[PDB]
């Protein structure tokens, strides 16, 4: 039950639960990992995302 | 409505149970089904498998 010192919470599963099964769900799945460091900050505005 | 009994006609209250129950002439089926339409988007699932 260690829900907070987890990696991934309740929002994924709540998502991961309704999603329909086309490949786009398997990708914003993915891209919902992406990580909120200083340096991937940088690194995700560099690139216009 | 007014319920007959034997040589009297007693009043009879009932409660709707769903929102099924209610008349054609208060919420036609078009409206269920356009509804419902919105109870499927909510899932996700708009277009339908």
């Amino acid at each position: 039950a260690h829900e907070y010192h987890n990696w991934l919470r309740s929002p994924f599963s709540r998502y991961s639960a309704t999603c329909p099964n086309v490949l786009h769900s398997v990708m914003t799945l993915a891209a919902m990992l992406y990580k909120i460091s200083p340096v991937s900050l940088v690194l995700q505005t560099k690139a216009h995302i | 409505t007014h319920c007959q009994e034997n040589s009297e006609t007693v009043a009879l209250c009932t409660p709707r149970i769903v929102i099924g129950n209610l008349p054609d002439g208060l919420a036609p089926g078009p409206f269920h089904e356009l509804r419902t339409w919105e109870i499927m988007e909510h899932m996700r699932l708009r277009p339908p498998p």
